[PDB]
Parts: C-alpha cells; sequence; structure tokens
C-alpha cells in the first residue's frame, strides 16, 4: 500500500517553532492589496497577501528609534489566489479574516459624450 | 598643503580636535526630532 | 424584575424565517401600539436562523430560537415573553 | 541589440532540449516536465518518488555522467500545497553540462534521502531539515547542522521572520548566557519597493 | 448578445460596443501606460503615451479614446508602439526638471515608473528646459508647477467631481499654463484628490509635504470615521507614526475620493491627546494618576448607582464594540438610560426597525435613481462623498435633484423648492408641482438629512418625508425592490449606536438627571453641569480633551481610529472595521478593553475578554454588525408608516437650516478636526 | 489524504514511538542534572519532560508525531552526547524572564497585548 | 507675455467695465446667432466686442463676459489668454 | 545661531531641546551635548540675492557635478524671489 489514511485536519502549529503567544492571539488579514491612488499601475494588486495585526511600537530611549517586540510586524506573505492563504492561514493554526478582491466595474468610455448636443456631459473646456 | 591649500570655507573648522572619546568632552548620541504626540493639558482653574 | 427589551432577528428571504416575517407584516403595528415604551429591536441579516433575544433587568437574557416557526407560535413565544418578566 | 544583450547560445539550447526529451522519454514514470530557460539551462522536473531512480539514471547512464552533485536545496514557496522544492544541481564532467532536477513536498511527506548516489548529499540534505524541516527519509545522520542546539522552528521558511523569536544575552543573575524573547531597540524597517507598473510583458500570468 | 470579437496580442476578447482600446487591453490583462487617462474622469486623449499599433494600420492610435473596431488585432507590445512610447516620454521629459530628490511624489511618480518601463534610459535634450511659475491655490495643495506634464487631470476632475469650473489652461503651446489665472484658492470639500491624480509632483500634500516618502510607509487599510459614508482609507504609516490618509477604492462608497477632512486631519490626531488617566485631587483639579486608582474611583461610584442614577451619552467617534461594552456594563447596573448626542427621533417605530433609519436605497443606488428630493440636509458638507455620487448620477445620467432647506451650493444645480417645511405637506398632498414629478418617477428617491431630525419638530418632519415616500412607493410605478425613504447620516457612531438599541438624543437624561455620567467621546456639549445635579460623576472616555474633559471628574484615555480594530457603520447599514495602524499613546489603551477593565473592578464582569468575544455579542445584539462590507437590506416600510400615523406630530414654523452653510463650517466638526492645524488653516484661509 | 507515512502507519504505533522516546528522556534525566551540573533537581527536570510531552497532547495526526518523535530523538541525541552546553539544557527553564501577566486586567494595566 | 494676472490698481476686478446699452443690443443679436442651450458659444464675438469697445480687456471685461453669458469666469480666462488679439495689456 | 533653554541646555538647528523633567538630560550630565553652531538656515540667509537679467536662470550649486543637479527657475513674480530648491540660493530679475 505504502500509502496510509490520516483522516485530521491539517494543522502543524505543533511543528513551526512559533510560541503560543504568536500564534493564539494574532490575527491574519488576508487580502488583495488597494491600488496606491497616486499611481494608476495595477500591477501590485494581483495576488493576495497575508499580514498580521500591527503591534506596540514605542520611542528607543537613546535614539528615537522605533523599538518594537513583535516578531512578526515585518511579515507579509504572497498568494496566487485567496484559497491558497487561507489553507496556509489554517494550515499554521492562524486565526485569520478576509477581504474580497475589489475590482473597478467596467466604465462606459466615449469621448464623444464630451461634446453632446443635449446632455449635461459636455466638457466647458479641453 | 603648504604648496596645496585646502580650499577655505567659513565653515571648516579652525581647531581640529583629536579623538576624544573617555573625555567629558566626548560624543553622547540623542534623537534630534521634537515631541511628535502633545498632550492635552487640563485647565489649572476649577470646574464648580 | 421585569423586561427591558425583546429582540428579533430573522432573514430576508429564507423559508425557516417566514412565520417571523408574516408575524412582522401583521402584528407587529398593534404589539408596538400595546408596547409603547418597549423596544422591539427587529434586525434583518442575511443567512441567520431566527432568533428571540429577551433582555430581563440586571442584564439577564434568555434566548428563544423561532427557527421554522408559523406566525401563530411567534405570537406565542413573543407573548410568554411579555408575560413571563422573568 | 550587440554590445549591451548577452547573446544567446542557440547550439546549447538545441542539445539540452534533445537531452531533455531523451530524459523524459526514459524515464516517464516520473518525470512531469521539462523546460529549457532562454539561457541555456535545463530543468528536469519530476514526482518524488523518483529522486533515486531520476538521479541514479543521470549518475550513472553513458550519455549522462553527471557524477558530481554541485547543489541540492529547497525553495519555500507557500501559495503551493506542495510547498518545498527541491532542487538538485548535478554536473556532468563527460559531457560538460549541467542539469536541474527539481521535486516537491510538503510539510509532512518526506523525501527519500540521495546519500546512496551522491555522498556530497549527507549534508546537503542535513541543511535542508535545519533550514526548511524537510525530512529525509533513510538518512545516515539527520539532525541540525547550523541554526543552536535549543532551536525552534526552522528559518528559510517564508513565514518564519527575519530576526527570529529569542535572541541571546548574558545574564550576570544565573551566570549563564540565555534566551529571552526578541525586542529590536529599532525594528526592521520593512520598504515597499515593489513598482506598480508592468516590467515584463513576456511573463504576463494570464487573467482568471 | 451583441459583443464584437477583437484581438489584442493575437488573443481573442469578446467586448462591447463602445469599448475603448485600453479597456479591451484591460481585459486581458494588460495595462496600457496613460498620463491624461483616469476611468472616472473623461477621455483627454493629450498625453499620447497610449498610443498602440493596430495591425494592418499605417498609423498609432489613442487607445483611451480610439473605440475597438470588429477584427483589430492590437499589437500592445509591437516595435512601432515601444517607438511611440519612447519618444512620447522623451518628449514629457524633456523640459520635466530634475526634481526627484527633492519631489513628494518620488518613488510613487507615475512619470518616473513608467518612463523606466517604457522609456528610454537618457536623453537627448541639449537644450535649456522651461520653468513655470508656481500657483497659490490653497493651504492643502502645494503647487509646483514646472513638473506639471499638462495632462488636464486638473480641469477635468475640478470640472467633474468637485463641480468648481475655475481651474484651467491659460497660454499656447510649450508656455500652456494650468492654473486659475487668478491669484484664487481652490478650496472645495474634495479639493485634496487632485494630489491623488496628478501622476507627478505639480500638486502634493502640503501637510504632508517633505515629510515622508512612500517605500518606508507602511500601509494599513483602514475606514473613516469623520462622516457617515464610511469612507475606505489607506494609513500610511511609517515608525509607528501616522504619515497620511490615502483613499481605497471601494466602488460603492467613495469610489476612489475621499474629502479634505479624512485626508487632512490627522494632525489634530496628534494634537490635544487625552495620554493618562486624570482624577480631580482635593483642589479640584485634573491630575495624573494610575489605571486601577481611576478605574477604583469609578467603580466604587458605579456601585452606588442603580437605575436612572448611570447614564451614558455616545459621541461622534465611537466604534461598536466600546457601544455594547458600555450598554453591557450599564445593563448589569439595570440602567437603559444610554443615549447619543444627535437626536433622531423615537416616534412611531423609532428604532425598532433598520428600515427608518437607514440611507436604504444605497450611495450605489443614487446611480439608479432619476428623480432626488434632499429635504434638510446639506449634503455637499454633511456627507461629501454622498454629493459626489449625487453629482456623478446628475453629470451622467441627468439626474433631477430638488432640495427642501436653504439654498445651499451643491456643485451641481437643483430646483429650490423653497425652505419651509408645509412643502413636505404640500407633496404629501398632490397640491405641488414637485409631487406629479415624484409619483412620475420610475425610481425616485427622497433623503432626509439627519441634521433636519435635530430640530424640536424632528418627528413630524420624518413623517411628513415617509408620507411622501409611502404615498410614492405604494401607490404609483415604483418596482418594489426600489426603497425609496432615505435618512443620510453625519456622524460614524450613529447607526451602530440605533442598532445596539440606544436612545438617540439625551432627551432621558434631561428628562431625570442622573448621579453619575458616562460620556464616550462625547463633545458636542449637549449636556453640561447645568443640567446635572449637584455633584454629578461625570467620566469621560475619549482621545482628546475637547469639551466633554475639562468638566469630568475621571478622564479615561481612549484610542482613536487610527489606533484600534473597530466596528463602524456607514449610514446606508454596511458595517466596517478599522485595522490597527498605530498604538494608542503613552497610557492610552483601547476603549471597550477599558470598560471591561471597569466592569472587572466593579465586580460585574462582562462576559467577553477578547474582541472576537467582543463581535460574538455584538452578533448577539443585530447579528449584521459582525458581517463586514455588507449592506443588509431593511424592509417594513409600511409597519413603521403606520407607526408613524399614530402621534400626529406638527410642524414648527422654522425653516429647514442645515448647519453647515458654507465651507466655512465644513472643516471642524469633530474633536480630532477641532484639534486639527490645518482644518485651522483651511478656516482661516476660507474666511479671508 | 492518502498520504505517504513517516514510520508510523496509524496513532497506535506512534503512540508506541511517543512512549519509547519519553522512557529514553526519563532514563536520561539524572546524567543530565549530573553532568551538565545543573542547579535543578532530578524530579524538576522530569516534571519538565512530562510539561515538554504534554504540550504537543492535541496531535491527531500520525506524521506530525512522528516528526515530533525524531525531533525529540534529535534533541536527546543533543543532550547525551555533550553537543548542548548548559544554557542550552537550562532554556527550557525560563528562569530570567519575568512572569508574563496572565489575566485580562494586568495584561490591561501593562500593554496592549491581547 | 504673463498668462497669469496679478491685481494692480489699473487692472482688477474692481476696476469699472461695463458694456454700452447699443452694445447690449449687439450682444444681443450675438447670441441670437447661436442654438438654445449653448449661449457659451457666443465667448469669442462678445470678448472681441468688449475689447473694441475698451482697447484692451481688463479683468472686469473677461468678469462681465462671464457674468452675461452665464459661463464661467476661468472659461473666458483660457480664451482670452489662448487668442493672440486679446489685449490682455492696454 | 545656537540658542539656550532656561535648563542651560544648547538648543539644535531642529529646535530639539530636552525638558527641565525629562529623565534624558542626565546623559549629558558630566558630558556634553554635541550640536553643532553653524546653522544653515542662518549660513544661506547671509547669501546675496543674485541680481540676473534673464526671465529663466539655471542652478546646479556650482562645481558643475560636484553641485546637485541642474534646475531652472522662474522669475516672472516681482513680489518674491525665486529659490533653488536644492542649495537654497535665491534669485531675482533685475527688471
Ligand atoms: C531537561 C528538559 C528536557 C526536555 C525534553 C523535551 C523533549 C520533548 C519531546 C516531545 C516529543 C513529543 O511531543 S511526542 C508527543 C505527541 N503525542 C501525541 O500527540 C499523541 C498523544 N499522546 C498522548 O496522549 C500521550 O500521553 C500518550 C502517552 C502516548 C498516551 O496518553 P493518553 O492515553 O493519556
Ligand atoms: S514628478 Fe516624478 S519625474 Fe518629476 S521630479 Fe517628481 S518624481 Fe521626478
Ligand atoms: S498639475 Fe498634475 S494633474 Fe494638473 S494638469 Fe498638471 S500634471 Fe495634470
Ligand atoms: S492616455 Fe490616451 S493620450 Fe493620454
Ligand atoms: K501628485
Ligand atoms: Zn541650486
Amino acid at each position: 500500500t505504502q500509502l496510509i489514511t490520516v483522516d485530521e485536519k491539517l494543522d502543524i502549529t505543533t511543528l513551526t517553532g512559533v510560541p503560543e503567544e504568536h500564534i493564539k492571539t494574532r490575527k491574519a488579514r488576508i487580502f488583495v492589496p488597494a491600488r496606491n491612488n497616486m499611481q494608476s499601475g495595477v500591477n501590485n494588486t494581483k495576488k493576495w497577501k497575508m499580514e498580521f495585526d500591527t503591534r506596540e511600537r514605542w520611542e528607543n530611549p537613546l535614539m528615537g528609534w522605533a523599538s518594537t517586540a513583535d516578531p512578526l510586524s515585518n511579515l507579509v506573505l504572497t498568494f496566487s489566489t485567496k484559497e491558497d492563504a487561507i489553507a496556509f492561514a489554517e494550515k499554521n493554526g492562524w486565526s485569520y479574516d478576509v477581504e474580497e478582491r475589489k475590482v473597478p466595474k467596467p466604465k462606459s468610455k466615449s469621448y464623444g459624450a464630451n461634446f453632446s448636443w443635449n446632455k449635461r456631459t459636455r466638457v466647458s473646456t479641453k | 598643503p603648504t604648496v596645496k591649500p585646502p580650499t577655505a570655507r567659513k565653515f571648516i573648522w579652525t581647531n581640529h580636535k583629536f579623538n576624544l572619546s573617555g573625555t567629558p568632552q566626548q560624543y553622547v548620541p540623542y534623537s534630534t526630532t521634537r515631541k511628535k504626540i502633545q498632550e492635552w493639558v487640563p485647565p489649572s482653574t476649577p470646574y464648580k | 424584575l421585569g423586561l427591558r427589551e425583546i429582540r428579533i432577528h430573522l432573514c430576508q428571504r429564507s423559508p425557516g424565517s417566514q412565520g417571523v416575517r408574516d408575524f412582522i407584516e401583521k402584528r407587529y403595528v398593534e404589539l408596538k401600539k400595546a408596547n409603547p415604551d418597549l423596544p422591539i429591536l427587529i434586525r434583518e441579516c442575511s443567512d441567520v436562523q431566527p432568533k428571540l433575544w429577551a433582555r430581563y433587568a440586571f442584564g439577564q437574557e434568555k434566548n428563544v430560537s423561532l427557527n421554522n416557526f408559523s406566525a401563530d407560535q411567534v405570537t406565542r413565544a413573543l407573548e410568554n415573553v411579555l408575560s413571563s418578566k422573568a | 541589440t550587440r554590445p549591451t544583450v548577452r547573446p544567446r547560445n542557440d547550439v546549447a539550447h538545441k542539445q539540452l532540449s534533445a537531452f531533455g526529451e531523451y530524459v523524459a522519454e526514459i524515464l516517464p514514470k516520473y518525470v512531469q516536465q521539462v523546460q529549457v530557460s532562454c539561457f541555456s539551462e535545463l530543468e528536469i522536473c519530476i514526482h518524488p518518488d523518483g529522486v533515486i531512480p531520476v538521479l541514479t539514471f543521470l549518475r550513472d547512464h553513458s550519455n549522462a555522467q553527471f557524477k558530481s552533485l554541485a547543489d541540492l536545496t529547497a525553495v519555500d514557496i507557500p501559495t503551493r500545497q506542495n510547498r518545498f522544492e527541491i532542487v538538485y544541481n548535478l554536473l556532468s564532467l563527460r559531457f560538460n553540462s549541467r542539469i536541474r532536477v527539481k521535486t516537491y513536498t510538503d510539510e509532512l511527506t518526506p523525501v527519500e534521502s540521495s546519500v546512496s548516489v551522491y555522498k556530497a548529499a549527507n549534508w546537503y540534505e542535513r541543511e535542508i531539515w535545519d533550514m526548511f524541516g524537510v525530512f529525509f527519509a533513510n538518512h545516515p545522520d539527520l539532525r541540525r547542522i547550523l541554526t543552536d542546539y535549543g532551536f525552534e522552528g526552522h528559518p528559510f521558511r517564508k513565514d518564519f521572520p527575519l530576526s527570529g523569536y529569542v535572541e541571546l544575552r548574558y545574564d550576570d543573575e544565573v551566570k549563564r548566557v540565555v534566551a529571552e524573547p526578541v525586542e529590536l531597540a529599532q525594528e526592521f524597517r520593512k520598504f515597499d519597493l515593489n513598482s506598480p507598473w508592468e516590467a515584463f510583458p513576456a511573463y504576463r500570468q494570464p487573467p482568471e | 448578445s451583441n459583443l464584437i470579437e477583437v484581438f489584442v496580442d493575437g488573443q481573442s476578447v469578446m467586448v462591447e460596443p463602445g469599448t475603448t482600446v485600453l479597456q479591451a487591453c484591460e481585459k486581458v490583462g494588460m495595462q496600457i501606460p496613460r498620463f491624461c487617462y483616469h476611468e472616472r474622469l473623461s477621455v483627454a486623449g493629450n498625453c499620447r503615451m497610449c498610443l498602440v499599433e493596430i495591425e494592418k494600420a499605417p498609423k498609432v492610435v489613442a487607445a483611451c479614446a480610439m473605440p475597438v473596431m470588429k477584427g483589430w488585432n492590437i499589437l500592445t507590445n509591437s516595435e512601432k508602439t515601444k517607438k511611440a512610447r519612447e519618444g512620447v516620454m522623451e518628449f514629457l521629459l524633456a523640459n520635466h526638471p530634475l526634481d526627484c530628490p527633492i519631489c513628494d511624489q518620488g518613488g510613487e511618480c507615475d512619470l518616473q515608473d513608467q518612463s523606466m518601463m517604457f522609456g528610454s534610459d537618457r536623453s537627448r535634450f541639449l537644450e535649456g528646459k522651461r520653468a513655470v511659475e508656481d500657483k497659490n491655490i490653497g493651504p492643502l495643495v502645494k503647487t509646483i508647477m514646472t513638473r506639471c506634464i499638462q495632462c488636464t487631470r486638473c480641469i477635468r476632475f475640478a470640472s467633474e467631481i468637485a463641480g468648481v469650473d475655475d481651474l484651467g489652461t491659460t497660454g499656447r503651446g510649450n508656455d500652456m499654463q494650468v492654473g486659475t489665472y487668478i491669484e484664487k484658492m481652490f478650496m472645495s470639500e474634495l479639493s485634496g484628490n487632485i494630489i491623488d491624480i496628478c501622476p507627478v509632483g505639480a500638486l502634493t500634500s502640503k501637510p504632508y509635504a517633505f515629510t515622508a516618502r512612500p517605500w518606508e510607509t507602511r500601509k494599513t487599510e483602514s475606514i473613516d470615521v469623520m462622516d457617515a459614508v464610511g469612507s475606505n482609507i489607506v494609513v500610511s504609516t511609517r515608525t509607528g507614526e501616522v504619515m497620511r490618509i490615502l483613499p481605497r477604492m471601494h466602488e460603492d462608497i467613495n469610489e476612489e475620493w475621499i474629502s479634505d477632512k479624512t485626508r487632512f486631519a490627522y494632525d489634530g490626531l496628534k494634537r490635544q491627546r487625552l495620554t493618562e488617566p486624570m482624577v480631580r485631587n482635593e483642589k479640584g483639579l485634573l491630575t495624573h494618576t494610575t489605571w486601577e486608582d481611576a478605574l477604583s474611583r469609578v467603580a466604587g461610584m458605579l456601585q452606588s448607582c442603580q437605575g436612572n442614577d448611570v447614564a451614558a451619552i455616545a459621541g461622534g467617534l465611537v466604534d461598536a464594540e466600546a457601544l455594547i461594552a458600555l450598554k453591557d456594563l450599564l445593563n448589569r447596573v439595570d440602567s437603559d438610560t444610554l443615549c447619543t448626542e444627535e437626536v433622531f427621533p423615537t416616534a412611531g417605530a423609532g428604532t425598532d426597525l433598520r428600515s427608518n433609519y437607514l440611507l436604504n436605497t444605497t450611495i450605489a443606488g443614487v446611480e439608479e435613481a432619476d428623480v432626488v428630493l434632499l429635504v434638510g440636509t446639506n449634503p455637499r458638507f454633511e456627507a461629501p462623498l454622498f454629493n459626489a455620487r449625487i453629482r456623478k448620477s446628475w453629470l451622467h445620467n441627468d439626474l433631477k435633484v430638488a432640495l427642501i432647506g436653504s439654498p445651499v451650493d451643491l456643485t451641481y444645480r437643483y430646483d429650490h423648492l423653497g425652505d419651509s417645511p408645509k412643502i413636505l405637506q404640500d407633496i404629501a398632498s398632490g397640491s405641488h408641482p414637485f409631487s406629479q414629478v415624484l409619483q412620475e418617477a420610475k425610481k425616485p428617491m427622497v433623503v432626509l438629512g439627519s441634521s433636519a431630525l435635530q430640530r424640536n419638530d424632528g418627528a413630524a418632519i420624518l413623517a411628513a418625508v415617509s408620507n411622501i415616500a409611502q404615498k410614492i412607493r405604494t401607490s404609483s410605478g415604483v418596482t418594489g425592490d426600489w426603497k425609496v425613504m432615505n435618512i443620510l447620516h453625519r456622524i460614524a457612531s450613529q447607526v451602530a449606536a440605533l442598532d445596539l438599541g440606544y436612545k438617540p438624543g439625551v432627551e432621558a437624561i434631561r428628562k431625570n438627571p442622573p448621579k453619575m455620567l458616562f460620556l464616550l467621546g462625547a463633545d458636542g456639549g449637549c449636556v453640561t453641569r447645568q443640567d446635572l445635579p449637584k455633584d454629578c460623576f461625570i467620566v469621560y472616555q475619549g482621545h482628546h480633551g475637547d469639551v466633554g474633559a475639562p468638566i469630568a471628574d475621571v478622564i479615561l484615555p481612549g484610542a482613536a481610529y487610527t489606533e484600534k480594530s473597530a466596528t463602524y457603520v456607514n449610514t446606508e447599514g454596511r458595517a466596517q472595521q478599522t485595522k490597527v495602524a498605530v498604538m494608542p499613546p503613552g497610557l492610552a489603551r483601547e476603549d471597550w478593553k477599558i470598560i471591561r477593565a471597569l466592569s472587572e473592578i466593579a465586580g460585574m464582569t462582562l462576559p467577553y475578554d477578547t474582541l472576537d468575544q467582543v463581535r460574538n455579542r455584538l452578533e448577539e445584539v443585530s447579528p449584521n454588525l459582525v458581517r463586514y462590507d455588507d449592506v443588509e437590506g431593511a424592509n417594513y416600510f409600511q409597519q413603521a408608516s403606520e407607526l408613524s400615523k399614530l402621534v400626529n406630530q406638527q410642524l414648527l414654523a422654522d425653516p429647514l437650516v442645515p448647519p453647515q452653510l458654507t465651507i466655512k463650517d465644513f472643516y471642524m466638526t469633530d474633536s480630532i478636526s477641532r484639534a486639527s492645524q490645518t482644518m485651522a488653516k483651511c478656516v482661516k484661509a476660507v474666511t479671508e | 489524504t492518502s498520504v505517504k507515512p513517516i514510520f508510523s502507519r496509524d496513532m497506535n504505533e506512534a503512540k508506541r514511538r511517543v512512549r519509547e522516546l519519553y522512557r529514553a528522556w526519563y532514563r536520561e534525566v539524572p546524567n543530565t542534572v549530573h553532568l551538565f551540573q545543573l542547579d535543578i533537581s532530578v524530579k524538576q527536570g522530569r516534571d519538565k519532560v512530562r510539561e515538554m510531552f504534554k504540550k504537543n497532547a492535541h496531535v491527531t495526526d500520525p506524521r506530525v508525531v512522528d516528526l515530533l518523535v525524531i525531533k525529540g530523538k534529535m534533541e536527546l541525541e543533543e543532550t547525551i552526547n555533550v553537543w548542548k552546553q548548559r544554557t542550552h539544557v537550562m532554556r527550557f527553564f525560563h528562569e530570567t524572564e519575568a512572569p508574563r501577566p496572565k489575566d485580562f486586567l494586568s495584561k490591561f494595566y501593562v500593554g496592549h497585548d491581547p | 507675455a504673463l498668462f497669469v494676472h496679478r491685481d494692480t490698481p489699473k487692472n482688477n476686478p474692481e476696476t469699472p467695465f461695463d458694456f454700452t446699452p447699443e452694445n447690449y443690443k449687439r450682444i444681443e443679436a450675438i447670441v441670437k446667432n447661436y442654438p438654445e442651450g449653448h449661449k457659451a458659444a457666443a465667448v469669442l464675438p462678445v470678448l472681441d466686442l468688449a475689447q473694441r469697445q475698451n482697447g484692451w480687456l481688463p479683468i472686469s471685461a473677461m468678469n462681465k463676459v462671464a457674468e452675461i453669458l452665464q459661463v464661467p469666469p476661468m472659461r473666458v480666462y483660457e480664451v482670452a489668454t489662448f487668442y493672440t488679439m486679446y489685449n490682455r495689456k492696454p | 545661531g545656537v540658542r539656550t533653554s532656561p535648563t542651560g541646555e544648547k538648543v539644535t538647528h531642529t529646535g530639539q531641546v530636552y525638558d527641565d523633567e525629562d529623565y534624558r538630560r542626565v546623559r549629558f550630565v558630566g558630558r556634553q551635548k554635541e550640536v553643532n553652531e553653524n546653522f544653515a538656515i542662518d549660513l544661506i540667509a547671509e547669501q546675496p540675492v543674485s541680481q540676473v537679467g534673464s526671465r529663466v536662470i539655471s542652478c546646479d550649486g556650482g562645481g558643475g557635478a560636484l553641485g546637485h543637479p541642474r534646475v531652472y527657475i522662474n522669475l516672472d513674480k516681482e513680489t518674491k524671489t525665486g529659490t533653488c530648491g536644492y542649495c537654497g540660493l535665491q534669485f531675482r530679475q533685475q527688471h
């Protein structure tokens, strides 16, 4: 046979070596990142990300730098689909919540609408 | 620098200081920025 | 001591909420006329099972399932709530 | 496109494509993909049950003689359900060529150890255990090789943070170097450097 | 279907007639470069960066404006397409100043990025560049016009979406300059979005200026709480400090815009903050103390209360977690006196049915309407992106809008019916001419402002507007899925406070005053110490010390909206959660944490410990507060109308005057805006 | 759901390996306390072994507990052979770490962590 | 030569400009050459009439043409700066 | 152009000084707070405004490739000088 039947939910939290504080009290956020409205490019909105809740960042007493105690504060993962991301979060015992992908709705663009006879959609200048 | 002198600037140190580490003139780091969050100062008058 | 608020949750389209919807369409107006200062919080949602929350004095909340009821069973459960004040 | 563009090696591309056909039809039990890159490198993508037949074939066949294991590598790709990609870089001294053998596993399925094929692999797949957690079955001495002795987790996984979970310092009370939870005086400042504009249209993934 | 077949690089794709070449290439996952094109603005076609080759056609077409003909093969990666791109990028960069290090757009510049992606790598421009005089258009938008590439997204935004028509191009040729031509101060309610749609550094944010840089910022996706629109934002932070607020795209709310209050009131968030607990000392002054002392002094007074002796006002900026926290806490004392600042009338159904206090149609339902009646609201300043949706429907769908109220500027043209509330009775009888317009309307839409419900006769106004809505919907050709009655709120805390069952308005505190009062961020000044008894124990729990804090006995420093993950419900019933961008300053804590710790000190411990358990409670009170980015429809308008006909309330003779008449009254409404120096510069600039 | 095993076909063989690994650690603990010259007692180290074994007592997958037995044998091999020093063995006993706040109220007092 | 405007004592929006009444009749005749709904098409002839009255265009002829045609003043400023016959200087 | 707080502590060109009750003044106790006394805002204010006769001038900070990128400064505003965004040298059109 050399193949066994495991009917259990895939949970590898004992194997990853992560402490229990950063497993059971963290909230993953599974999302497609929003487009930077400073720019018209949409290439950064293609993949699913997993980040975590931002914990405390305090001031360094010596230099004023941003000190942290959160190890997972820089941890951003990248997934092809939402379901891969959810499977990875459930496999590692992370509590997650999922925003659906926001695509821009299709627009009806008409350059002739800018010069209409009887509609309000005339441009006053060009 | 006796032959080819360094180009004079008004901000260059005229008095070169050596390594002052371990002396009272040593460098102590500090944050050069100001306070970020301004706190609410409660009024010094009573509330009755 | 006594009843403080009644919460009614329901779906807009589920058949399990059909009795709750048929209660709110007919009997809620004379319920609110009979109970002028009682908050009766009808809170529709998308996929919930129907539910009758009743908050009494000192934060004590009883929980009644209204799933697959008729309007008559919702009227009987709600008048049991209004008659208890427990 | 003469001075600044890398010149394409068409002869080696054709030769490595023909040899990839050769390996794919000698071993169709395990070979899944065969791909030749634009810079003329041959990848054989196999099923992990054929680690020992494919590597033993490439080591011992008269038209292969890949006697040298250059490197053995895992790559963690978390969006794949078989997230670990075990890469074998082989070197032929007889035919002056290199071949890449690639296979997959997740955290729990073991890969068969290849020390019976290459004794070079003894520390490499032990490093893959230490850094990724990929267990290699029927290994002579599989244990950690690079991390500290009490170390928890596998550092080259991509869900493992850059600074880890514990840090060390000497403590004068217990007269002992101790492990305490990690706190940075300055956090590692993450830079979102990726451009919002597509750079390579030839690599565009098709939409859903 | 009438779909035509076009080809993008040979790949077949079925597009609608009227599709441009750019949209046809977007459907296969290819993004054509652009500078003047923007999918929410009218098409300009005047930067020529989108020039693509159609095969068997000896001329490159402007892909933003050219409709696809059937059978075209669009060659997005061909050689003369790339030659067109490199030539146009060469002309774009010929007179562009070498300002990339001193530019705030650097690192997030479209001109930089698609010069890297599509331009050449060097210059042939051996001449002297031009220099354009800088324009002064206000305290918000810094203007450096040498960086202008004359894409005219300015003029199209201010002409179409902002509705101002006061930007333009003066001059001609290379001397053509974008500006106002006079020393004019462009102060719209949406005037900071030209920072967003300027692709280059010609229009930057003057408060954000020089401070940060885009790669080092951490983008946290959160919610606006400055108004009841629920605008989705990115709070970008750098090293534990909030740097700016950018919009998120959400097609149903704020499409990709935000208001100037949303964009620029984040610097009141770092002034006047409550950082430590305060109690009154022996002299009667507020001195700093620990959480143990402050929570013990609140809990000792809470244990000595029962019934109407303890009350709570919820302010404008309070999340549903703290709302249900203080509700459960005061119900452990058996106190139902939980109030909001913003008065909503409780006659009839009151807040029992959700359909009589929501924007029941949607924000996106403005696009479907054909007639809009606006009663007693100034939606330009109460909810600026709801007004932006009305202007977009006005422009594109030829929407008829009528206002009952003071004749405010709304950035479009409406039929001003007048300001007396007797017009609501005239429309409800049919003797008014606009009543026949509402009857013949296919999708009419009547919006009552929540500032009109602040009057003493707010119940009569609500009954009259509901009477108009039910005279239309139950009789005319309204479909039935279409909701007519709508209420536009202006307060982010309000709708979730009504769903959790608070009593709207502070009339139940003036009716019987308590000996202990909670103020969750209550800075409206609705109930001061002249209304309470002799020594009321006022506990202010908030994040700014503005109004409710100097009269408080114990001060509890809370988190702000950038500082907590927190459920807010907008004016249309969509529940939304913020995310933690930064942590609260000093000893300030999250709000329901404070209320739950207060319950643990008082010996009336609340049955939740983590935020997930607070949200399980929040689902128990109304299960649509945990279904995020979901509008749940509310039926039963007929039953609320029948309940509204019971007690006949009379209309006062005072005309409908919204409180925000001009741009002056816009910039400071809540405790974060009043603490903002940028909003202070806005108010000072619009008065002079 | 047909997966290749590591050592155990099902959970009974897996518990056999858990049980033999526990026997090996229980025999080893007096030697570890002696030759590392730890300041703990043998009962205290055995309680720590029982704590580490009861930490993973929820696992129902045979492959996961096969890997747990493998990593426990690796820890044992690093402890029998003197590869660990005294510090690596005493890192199980979090002695210099301050006691963390447990209930809601003390966690509220010190900070923002849930 | 500058395509921005600055308020000088000789040229400001309080500089007195108004059409003569026969110029108002000529403006009525100009506006009646264009369709109803496109009164904004009469910006160039009425602004040229303002220049032929006054000799040049202060920024009160531009504002008066913007008022009597109900167009935004920026859309008259654009036309006055675009075309080379309109003398923005005396 | 360094000024001094009432605590005696020098103030940097940023404006940074520690408060009277801030404990972090103890790092300078027995040592020194190192400030630079050549304030750039005072030194660039001492440079005279360059009178030029062109409508657009260029600045690269002096030295060619040793300065900053060459930027072009408009001088149409007669009320205000034209200031370089990099080096802070300011220019005036003489007519
Ligand atoms: S707008 Fe863009 S290209 Fe121009 S100076 Fe700024 S960053 Fe550079
Ligand atoms: S300032 Fe910016 S948005 Fe406006 S026309 Fe110039 S480049 Fe376009
Ligand atoms: S994008 Fe088509 S020309 Fe500007
Ligand atoms: K910009
Ligand atoms: Zn310079």
